[PDB]
């Protein structure tokens, strides 16, 4: 509708980091009784804005989607307004479409959050019902205990978030990790986005370069930005908007010159390595001109060849830092030999013309006239992380970066752009092997599987094999449960345990919402998100912020760290009752009343005297951070690691990593690695050999992840009622499809469905499907293939397309117009 | 206007310590045609005010067809003689059984520790027989 | 919140009959543009009410729940206000809590109807996706056709509504019945509330008395009202409120006296035959005094004994109409012999003291001082329809009524109170046997099952056996579908059909909502309810009204009759294509563009020259009814059957049936029937022998049916988050339960769950559980037992009760206070 209730001048104001992407944009949450409002005069409302007359452009970001009315546990009603902080350095008052919806996605009884989990849910053999928390713990802890006593920890499976922000963060990763690893001590654990306990960044870390090694200010200071496997307007909006674009526009030139009096700073340029022409390519060309953008539209999976050709060329031209290499690196001469690739071979493999390869090197590595190498920030994400051999691509890319001294200089960095926020503090993983968890589950292993803060039915690789197996195993438990009548909780535990000896699996989901996991889950436990709890996390430049609690969770929904404590204390109590003092002792250390307690126990204990082994993004100075100190810091927080604290200075942190040439390896040097080109994996190549289309996949600007909130939003559902597939118009004509037709996409791995979205910029025999979605799951057609560390090539699959027919309704209501701005 | 809110009056009811447990006080809010009751329940409830968080207040007009309901001290409910709707004073006017489609409206009370005063400051829910709570 | 938008004086106003119960209360729907409103002055708003000052009691029924904002197919937003008609004779401006929410339960994208089915949904082996109507028809018609060609009609199953109002009515019952019976010609059809193609009222019909034989005015004229197996304050609210209570209060005395100048009319009295003390009993005592209410609190299942003892006694006293018996009945002397039971025997079986038995006969049957028998209306519902041997109870009851001439006299009737509204027009059932459909399905019969406007997962007798079987058979089809890749619709039909030869079953639901049927369904089709379509139906006095369309359905949702036409035309086209002219001809006669066409083809054709056999509640004068004539009638409509029409008079109909003593039998006489007392059925007696509690079940005033809308209503879910079980406080103490504890309820038939609701009025060893609900399905513990016509004894089951635990959140938010007003 057509009006908004303004926040009163004296309204309560708390800090809130965005729930969603890595950028970690700062917001303020205004909270006030429903029957009060602000006046239009700027000094009579909390915004300080003059609503007596039209506001100019950029004065505010404020829509009805940024407002709500919450009903608290006391039954009292409060207006809320969730709006970007103008003085936050991250976003400077910018809000993406995703963060802009936070108010709407706060829990209310009648709004978009109406189907929030509010109590334990139990599938009692043949129907969903509520149950109590104590019954849920008796069943869940009971099973875990039984499994520990009979099978050991290897019978207990998890797939759990390791990330930051909403459904993650330092309190939550500690809580879950302490439970899984210190208490239960299970190695049968995967991560939300990948099917083993591993890293996205094995190669770069082992080369001595952690993947978040710079500041967002570095994107302002760069001569050149590379965006490799990365659609940052859509996936990291406000980093792109607030930092990248001002550089491309010339707004940061005078700051470069002030820092470096004796260095030329040409107009900044941008290079995209992406098989696909994305909105980010289009918008870059709009802002900077076609002459300052290079789209290296590589063949899918050919990143390694690209970087080996560039590395070879910059070495042959001598566009490298030989003093840097000599003082601070190891293995260069070996990498020159193993990685040798001519520009002609590079061009044949990539499909990129030799002139474009040479130009990219010239922009990026050839000394400027003043003598200094260009400041080239190399930013990468899932196009290579989920690319053709995660480990080898990073090896090849980092070799280029290290040889060109593009780490440790301002305006440089070889960095992840990131996904979620970060907020990792955990004990070490208690196994000595990587385990492909999905494969284990498919093969019939484990008694109990918990999805915690994730939904692999929508997001696993080879997701169809996964769903099939889980549904069937779930059904066996359902069938066994239904023969019970009048059983105690203990008897039920035995019935379910027995069913798991005959192929069954007990499935638990700890979540905000039922999700598609409800098709298989036997138990669902209600969690709480930021604003319903305090939560700490850091963004892509390691900036740690506290998100303040300002409202109650729905019903008995709890902070994930506190659910973990609940589980630990239930297990402890069972062991104490069973007279097993040693097993009880493993479940000590969860005497937690609030999320802060998890912060004190994890983040703040890392590297302290008498602490156990803790792997924390805070490092050993994490104890200097407190909730009260973060509050005083505001949405600016501090860049980790913290270097000092006092009352007069606040938290003082770290802008850029590796500025003195000391890397995270045994000898302090960065290590070059061999990067062989072996083509595509045979599993993926077999799909490519049999089927017509490359089934690229990934993000839409407007849709967040598995659409857990978005599925309930009427605007989102009207815009994207179904997952879409970008198709070349000529391919469309060949298949007799147009916008709003439905197609089956299929291969040897699976079958799924999408609505057709003709896109002129898509190449013939290539496609692009929205990933993770609630209607048409893309991942059914991804292969089982992973690299050496069990990293999937999610961006590597091929399949055929078959027309189902025309969805008239989609044609009447959905725009199929171009999403590439020109 | 601007304004999205109704202009509720601030009306003194009494001081909290004058209220006896389960002995309803009558007052009118937000005008003399809107009969209301405040009662000390004797035991805390969500959103109760006063020293023992137990004082609640309501419009007594049935939200079905508007008959003045009567407070039953033995059940702590408001009962309507029209079509036998009954509302729970301890569950924010939740309808126990009846023909209404709206909970009994709550009179929002400010409690000031400094003065011991209870002031009616608003209504949560729509009073029967009104386009808006404030006429 | 705290205000309402008034309808402008010139607002559009249409007629709507309440969507829900039998009473069929009249409402008006006001529709106007969102940005307009009425003035508070009475002549400046559509209600004609003065909102410049407080309104007095009874002036209006109006809350925010009675208002909404709809978004039409053109994108334009309109205020709606759905309020009771003050001049409708049925309700005189009363709205129940159920009808009062109709505005809220209209479809809007953000409201309670947000999850309405908007397009065909398909379970594509391992995920829910949208599909097109044409693909849906190809798959569904394809399957039906394949099954017809290979198995014949016996392979195609339905459970379908037969009722009136929302999700029924004359258009819809004709459409479905023509499809099932004239076109497909399947006998494998059950009804929404019972598991065969039968009647609730076989005995009374066969004895020559259709079950809706009076007017609501008859309740005003009666000396005595019996409510047998009937909770009418909760189940037929506004008939009880607007008709019964005015009689008990003495408001109708002067009208009785004006009609019958030489007849005494004592204060009216009311008799309840119900094992349970209900709200209705309490409220009758409040209104009439304890001295004018008799609660005959029989032992469960003993109604036949009750009526045989009363019949015997009134015969022995001579409190019968011997001239009526002699002129207008057959078989009396036989029934006196077969049904003979002493008041002592009656008292021992029923548990009702002899004094109370005598008093009920004295109030009801003993001549008044003026010479005339009391006018005693005998009203019955599901306490006896789902009672101990449906056919025998009606035999016993009707014998008493006929002998006492309590049919055909004003102020009398032996009538159903009813459930839904009525609206039946169908071809005759195409078999010569009753078939227990659920048993057939559980035994692995049928290729395809369609649930149409019903949800037997929640409402079958022996519902647990049903769900078990259907989920497993559904799983077989799911498993077979998932091996397909790139299959045409025709190949998929073969895949599924093959799976059904290995125990599978293809399941379709045609619904407003997914419901629990989504756990098994392969296909779901969106329907439209009244106001999104035109719809005709009649109430418990046979009063037919038209509910006018005033808004669009969600997405591509369609009237059920038009869904039936869609199916029939798809089948005809398939047959025509396959060169099968004879088979194509069976699917003729569905050339329908609007619901009115279904009205013309069914209701209006009954009994006309060259019409096929049609069974219609309109009778052979149904052709005199048109939509335009009903419009002119208002919410008053006309009582069926219509006797005359002209332009000047309107529709003139029938107040009461059987006033000349001509019954619906071969000879025109009412026929007495033998009623043996044989105890409880052995299957039920075995449960009673094994287990402690009688598991009575039925309605709650606030909850409608399977809570398909109510499940989305925040108020309803806060009130009744779980199905509740009324238990005796002493029984409670013995089980250590109180309000808000959860219990398992269980027997040999199944296990289910309920929240404990202590109720002082419940007898020891008796309970009462809400039926049909979305959280804790009661029907799991009902037996498979049915009477000779396959009518279940849903109110006849026993089971034990076990504490699960305390739900603290239920204790915090749910009232466990008394629902029996005093
Ligand atoms: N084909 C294909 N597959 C992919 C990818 C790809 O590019 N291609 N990308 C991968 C990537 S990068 C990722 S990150 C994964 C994402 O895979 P998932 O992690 O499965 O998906 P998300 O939507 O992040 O899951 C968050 C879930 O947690 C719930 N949730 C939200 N807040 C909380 C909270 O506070 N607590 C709890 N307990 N639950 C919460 C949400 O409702 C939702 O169910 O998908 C991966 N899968
Ligand atoms: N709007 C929105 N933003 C999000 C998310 C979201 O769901 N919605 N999710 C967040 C998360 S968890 C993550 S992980 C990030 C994802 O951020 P990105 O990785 O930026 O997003 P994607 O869409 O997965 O993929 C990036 C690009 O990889 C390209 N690509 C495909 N195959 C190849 C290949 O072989 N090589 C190369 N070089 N490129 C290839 C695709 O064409 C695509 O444009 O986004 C985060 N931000
Ligand atoms: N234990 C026990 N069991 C009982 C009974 C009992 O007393 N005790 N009672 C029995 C009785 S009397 C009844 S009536 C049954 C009820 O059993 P059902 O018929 O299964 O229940 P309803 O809730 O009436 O079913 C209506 C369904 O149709 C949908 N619907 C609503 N409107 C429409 C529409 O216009 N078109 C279509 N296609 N769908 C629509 C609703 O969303 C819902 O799923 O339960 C029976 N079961
Ligand atoms: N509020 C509301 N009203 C509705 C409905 C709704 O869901 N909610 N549903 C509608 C429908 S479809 C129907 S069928 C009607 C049903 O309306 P009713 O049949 O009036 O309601 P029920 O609660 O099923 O059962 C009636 C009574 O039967 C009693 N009873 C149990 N066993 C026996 C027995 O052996 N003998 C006797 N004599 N009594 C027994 C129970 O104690 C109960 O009070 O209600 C309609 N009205
Ligand atoms: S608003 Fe949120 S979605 Fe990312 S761009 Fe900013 S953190
Ligand atoms: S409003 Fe509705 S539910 Fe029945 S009592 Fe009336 S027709
Ligand atoms: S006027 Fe109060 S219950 Fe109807
Ligand atoms: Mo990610
Ligand atoms: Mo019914
Ligand atoms: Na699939
Ligand atoms: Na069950
Ligand atoms: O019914």
């Amino acid at each position: 509708n057509d009006r908004i209730t303004l926040p009163p001048a004296n309204a309560q104001r708390t800090n809130m980091t965005c729930h969603f992407c890595i950028v970690g944009c700062g917001y303020h949450v205004y909270k006030w009784p429903e029957l009060q409002e602000g006046g239009r005069a700027p000094e009579q409302n909390a915004l300080g804005l003059d609503f007596r007359k039209q506001l100019p452009p950029l004065a505010v970001t404020l829509t009805p989607a940024m407002t709500n009315v919450v009903t608290e546990h006391n039954g009292r009603r409060y207006n809320i307004m969730v709006v970007p902080d103008k003085a936050c350095v991250v976003n400077s008052g910018l809000s993406s479409t995703r963060g802009g919806k936070m108010a709407s996605y706060m829990y209310t009884p009648t709004g978009d959050g109406k189907q929030r989990l509010k109590a334990p849910r139990l599938y009692a053999a043949d129907q969903w019902v509520d149950t109590t928390w104590d019954h849920a713990m008796a069943l869940y802890a009971g099973l875990i205990k039984k499994t520990l006593d009979k099978d050991g920890p290897q019978g207990v499976f998890f797939s759990c978030f390791d990330h930051g922000g909403a459904g993650g963060g330092f309190e939550n990763t500690w809580g879950t990790g302490k439970l899984m690893f210190s208490a239960i001590q299970t190695p049968m654990v995967r991560i939300h986005n990948r099917p083993a306990y591993n890293s996205e960044c094995h190669a770069t870390r082992e080369m001595g370069i952690g993947e978040l090694n710079n500041a967002y200010e570095d994107a302002q200071l760069a001569d050149v930005i590379w965006s490799i496997g990365n659609n940052p307007y859509e996936s990291q909006t406000n980093y792109f908007l607030n930092h990248w674009l001002p550089n491309l526009q010339g707004a940061t030139t005078s700051k470069k010159k002030e820092r470096f009096p004796n260095e030329n700073f040409p107009q900044a340029r941008i290079i995209f390595v992406d098989p696909r022409e994305t909105p980010s390519v289009a918008i870059a060309r709009h802002v900077a001109g076609n002459d300052r953008v290079l789209h290296l539209a590589i063949e899918p999976g050919t990143d390694t060849a690209l970087f080996n050709g560039l590395f070879t060329y910059v070495v042959e031209q001598g566009w490298i830092d030989k003093p840097f290499i000599e003082a601070h690196t190891k293995g260069f001469d070996d990498a020159v030999k193993t990685n040798r690739l001519s520009l002609d071979e590079c061009s044949n493999i990539t499909g990129v013309p030799v002139d474009m390869l040479k130009r990219a090197a010239e922009w990026s590595y050839k000394p400027k006239a003043s003598g200094q190498a260009p400041r080239t920030m190399h930013a990468y994400e899932k196009g290579i992380i989920w690319g053709n051999d995660n480990y080898v691509i990073q090896s090849a890319l980092l070799d280029l970066v290290i040889a060109t001294h593009n780490v440790g200089r301002r305006g440089t960095g070889c960095v992840r752009m990131g996904g979620h926020q970060e907020g990792y503090t955990r004990p070490p993983y208690p196994g000595d092997k990587k385990i492909y968890i999905d494969q284990e589950l498919i093969k019939g292993k484990g008694r109990i599987m918990t999805w915690w803060g994730c939904n692999n039915f929508q997001t696993s690789n080879n997701a169809q094999a996964l769903r099939e197996a889980i549904l069937q195993r779930s059904a066996i438990v359902k069938q066994a449960m239904q023969k019970a009548r009048g059983a105690t909780t203990e008897e039920m535990v035995d019935v379910i345990y027995e069913a798991t000896q005959n192929g069954g699996l007990f499935v638990t989901s700890i979540n905000l919402y039922p999700t598609k996991l409800a098709e298989a889950a036997h138990l669902m436990l209600p969690a709480a998100h930021p604003g319903e709890m305090n939560l700490t996390s850091m963004n892509g430049e390691r900036r740690i912020r506290l998100s303040e609690k300002f409202m109650d969770p729905p019903g008995t929904a709890m902070a994930d760290c506190l659910i973990a404590a609940r589980i630990a204390n239930a297990l402890r109590d069972m062991y104490q009752k069973d007279g097993k003092a040693e097993m009880a002792a493993q479940f000590e250390g969860f005497d937690w009343k609030t999320e802060e307690d998890a912060f004190n126990d994890g983040f703040r204990r890392a590297g302290q005297p008498g602490a156990p082994a803790i792997d924390s993004q805070g490092g050993s100075t994490g104890h200097l951070v407190t909730y009260d100190r973060l509050r005083k810091s505001g949405n600016n927080g501090v860049q980790l690691p913290v270097v000092s604290w006092d009352e007069s200075k606040g938290l003082v942190g770290t802008e850029m990593l590796y500025t003195e040439g000391k890397f995270d390896t045994d000898d302090g040097k960065a290590h070059f690695k061999p990067a062989p080109w072996n083509g595509l994996p045979a599993t993926v190549q077999q799909q490519k050999d049999k089927y017509r289309f490359w089934l690229n996949n990934g993000r839409n600007n407007e849709v967040w992840q598995t659409a857990y909130h978005d599925q309930y939003n009427s605007l989102m559902q009207e815009r994207y009622p179904m997952a879409y597939i970008e198709m070349n118009p000529d391919d469309c004509k060949q298949l007799d499809v147009t916008g709003g037709d439905i197609v089956e996409v299929y291969n040897d791995f699976g079958s799924t469905f999408a609505m057709v979205y003709p896109v002129a910029e898509i190449k013939r025999g290539q496609t692009f499907m929205l990933f993770g979605y609630v209607n048409g799951i893309q991942g059914d057609v991804t292969t089982d293939w992973t690299d050496r560390n069990i990293i999937p090539y999610y961006k590597g699959t091929w399949g055929d397309i078959r027309k189902v027919g025309s969805m008239e309704e989609f044609k009447r209501t959905v725009s199929f117009k171009s999403r590439r701005f020109a | 206007a601007g304004r999205t809110t109704l202009q509720y009056p601030a009306t003194q009811v009494s001081v909290a310590k004058n209220l006896k447990a389960n002995e309803p006080v009558s007052f009118t809010y937000p005008d003399t045609s809107s009969p209301c009751v405040a009662v000390k329940l004797g035991s805390p409830v969500p959103g109760g005010v006063g020293p023992n968080n137990d004082i609640v207040a309501y419009s007594v007009l049935c939200t079905h067809m508007g008959f003045p309901t009567s407070y039953d001290k033995s059940s702590k409910t408001f009962k309507c003689p029209g079509h036998f709707t009954e509302f729970d004073a301890e569950k924010a006017g939740q309808m126990i059984c009846g023909q209404a489609t709206e909970n009994l409206p709550r009179v929002l009370l400010r409690y000031d520790e400094a003065s011991d005063a209870l002031t009616a400051v608003g209504v949560d829910g729509l009073i029967y027989g009104r386009q808006a709570n404030v006429i």
